[PDB]
RNA sequence: UCCUCCUAAAGAGUAACGGAGGAGCACGAAGGUUGGCUAAUCCUGGUCGGACAUCAGGAGGUUAGUGCAAUGGCAUAAGCC
RNA sequence: CCAGGGCUACACACGUGCUACAAUGGCGCAUACAAAGAGAAGCGACCUCGCGAGAGCAAGCGGACCUCAUAAAGUGCGUCGUAGUCCGGAUUGGAGUCUGCAACUCGACUCCAUGAAGUCGGAAUCGCUAGUAAUCGUGGAUCAGAAUGCCACGGUGAAUAC
RNA sequence: GCCCGGAUAGCUCAGUCGGUAGAGCAGGGGAUUGAAAAUCCCCGUGUCCUUGGUUCGAUUCCGAGUCCGGGCACCA
């Protein structure tokens, strides 16, 4: 809540003031906070995407949902009901403690890191971002890890613009090039 | 929440090699050692080099005078 | 045993854990360790922290991965934009410093393919 | 290469028809035949075309081409495949 | 031998060696009840990932779906758990 | 007659050889035993500097005198502990040295990194009967500089032939 | 005019219950041979006749069309 708490005190005050904001529920707020991981390659072994839902339950200290297809492909084999992805929603306490751990430990830890985009807020405000290693969590030990499987991670906002998204992410001090 | 799906989430500090020392919650059990922060990242600092730095004048004129 | 944001092996010496790293070899890790003071028959492991913070400092005096990849990826797309004669034939795959074409220049030719 | 003491090579007859250029501004292709000089900052500019052995390619010289060879710019042999 | 539309002339019905298609099954759950939910498609952004797997929004509003061929219906859903 | 380029190209096929694929080994330190040859537009001590190719002053030698020139493999003490490995150095980037008016197309070598393919090889085939085969270095001609080639030298040193 | 069958690698055939097409001959290095044969080793070659549809998906299932092979066109 140490994020929660920094943004209700110190971010709604420097929003207001760049934008001209009347109330505080114009003031952008962050709904929820999903994590993805598309396992394209559980048709050969289930045990590839329980591995996968272990990982990413390690980052999150929730038991992620096992997605299906939403419908039958013939250009990737597969059939309408075969799980292929695992997906982890948070919001609220976990959803800002997960927002810390990342931005203080994980995002400083990638390898050749120079910032991120910030053309990825999709026209609505909402940020996506996806990762190609997720040993930069410090949950996972090296000398335990079976292959190396990234995710990508949404965070789902209240704000109306790309512009108010940036600006909630700069108040939140986050990597921008 | 359910009681007993999801694993065990507690407490605990992460060391950081500059002295940055933080609390979070975490599913670890033991303690953190932690190499790079936020705070000691040469991006988040600000000192994040380039590769140009000049060309072929600056070194011709330096090794080779007239 | 994570430095300049790769892992490194802990049953190895460091000299030869140091060559691990794209950028770091015999000699750039023969240096460092007599610089930090640290012996070359000891691993990874069986140290402290402090001794580990010393050699990546040492370490950030030297380029690594993250710009050392980057400069050779713009020298040699700057010498194919010139189009120097060693820029054309690393456009086509050819050696650079001056060899044989006619036989004996798999490395750069790849593969044998017949017609 | 070249000894760096010794410093960079250039035949006077390149020395002189470039040194005059560069204040009488005709930027016309000039032509040579000595692909062994190497390129001073003050050709920058010039449009200069070079024997490579049946007749001269034009070369534009830029920024980034001073310590490299001059003859380094010009095809010798015509290859397009088999 | 049985089922859908037209010919079939706005009640029903109505023929030809007429024009177009199907059936000789299946399900102890694909039935009953209760509780809850609404897509096809397209656009934008995101790691492997590509026109199209998975994830976030936005447009769209049944243009999807019905265990099966067609017709008539289905949002209180007859569709989806 | 001169300048530049080419004789070094390249989807390929062939021969001759080098490095290797590893512990009878690689790497680090220490330490013995040779032979035969060249040197005046030459060989180039000692010393200083550069980690290194090499740069400077400058002796000696037309040579059983001086230089090339430390022989290596070998032995002792350690490490790696069977992995694409501390094997393999190809290819590539940068910084450099030497010769040569002039090292881009094309010389040689040094340093910092990069560390491919390869884990004993199919049909088939080659050389060898003794200081031979196998293996390890050295010198010389060519040459301003440029050999894994050629010509010679020695060190360790076999198995087998009914 | 009617009906049946087939269309697959350069040639001759097999195959397929919807998802992944093989065999022989032939061709290309190579090996042996003075050189060709013969033999041996190493190889890879298809949009499965065209078109329109049910399907996540068709060389496979269905409806039409083209070519070829075959069987009939009888009682007057
Ligand atoms: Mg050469
Ligand atoms: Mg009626
Ligand atoms: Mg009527
Ligand atoms: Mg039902
Ligand atoms: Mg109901
Ligand atoms: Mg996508
Ligand atoms: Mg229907
Ligand atoms: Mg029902
Ligand atoms: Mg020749
Ligand atoms: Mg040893
Ligand atoms: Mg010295
Ligand atoms: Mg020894
Ligand atoms: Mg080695
Ligand atoms: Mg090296
Ligand atoms: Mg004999
Ligand atoms: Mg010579
Ligand atoms: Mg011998
Ligand atoms: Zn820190």
């Amino acid at each position: 809540a140490k994020l929660h708490d920094y943004y209700k005190d110190e971010v709604v005050k420097k929003l207001m003031t760049e934008f001209n904001y009347n109330s505080v529920m114009q003031v952008p707020r962050v709904e929820k906070i999903t994590l993805n991981m598309g396992v394209g390659e559980a048709i050969a072994d289930k045990k590839l995407l329980d591995n996968a839902a272990a990982d990413l339950a390690a980052i999150s200290g929730q038991k992620p949902l096992i997605t299906k297809a939403r419908k039958s492909v013939a250009g990737f084999k597969i059939r309408q009901g075969y799980p292929i992805g695992c997906k982890v929603t948070l919001r609220g306490e976990r959803m800002w403690e997960f927002f810390e751990r990342l931005i203080t430990i994980a995002v400083p830890r990638i390898r050749d890191f120079r910032g991120l985009s910030a053309k990825s807020f999709d026209g609505r405000g909402n940020y996506s971002m996806g990762v190609r290693e997720q040993i930069i969590f410090p949950e996972i030990d090296y000398d335990k890890v079976d292959r190396v499987r990234g995710l990508d991670i949404t965070i789902t906002t209240t704000a109306k613009s790309d512009e108010e998204g940036r600006a909630l992410l700069a108040a939140f001090d986050f990597p921008f090039r | 929440m359910k009681k007993d799906i999801h694993p065990k989430y507690e407490e605990i500090t992460a060391s950081c090699s500059c002295g940055n020392v933080m609390k979070i919650r975490s599913t670890v059990g033991h303690d953190l050692n932690l190499d790079v922060c936020s705070k000691c990242h040469p991006f988040f600092t600000g000192k994040q080099r380039d590769v140009a730095t000049g060309g072929r004048v600056d070194r011709f004129n330096k090794r080779f005078n007239i | 045993a994570r430095i300049a944001g790769i892992n490194i092996p802990d049953h190895k010496h460091a000299v030869i854990a140091l060559t691990s790293i794209y950028g770091v070899g015999k000699t750039r890790s023969k240096a460092i360790l007599a610089a930090a003071g640290i012996a070359e028959d000891v691993k990874i492991s069986e140290l402290s922290e402090g001794q580990i913070d010393t050699l990546r400092d040492e370490v950030a005096k030297f380029v690594v991965e993250g710009d050392l990849r980057r400069e050779i990826s713009m020298s040699i797309k700057r010498l194919m934009d010139l189009g120097c004669y060693r820029g054309l034939r690393h456009r086509r795959g050819l050696p650079v410093r001056g060899q044989r074409t006619k036989t004996n220049a798999r490395t750069r030719k790849g593969p044998r393919k017949p017609i | 290469p070249r000894s760096l003491k010794k410093g960079p090579f250039i035949d006077l007859h390149l020395l002189k028809k470039v040194e005059k250029a560069v204040e009488s501004g005709d930027k016309k292709p000039l032509r040579t035949w000595s692909r062994r000089s190497t390129i001073f900052p003050n050709m920058i500019g010039l449009t200069i075309a070079v024997h490579n052995g049946r007749q001269h390619v034009p070369v534009f010289v830029t920024d980034e081409m001073v310590g490299h060879k001059l003859g380094e710019f010009a095809p010798t042999r015509t290859y397009r495949g088999h």
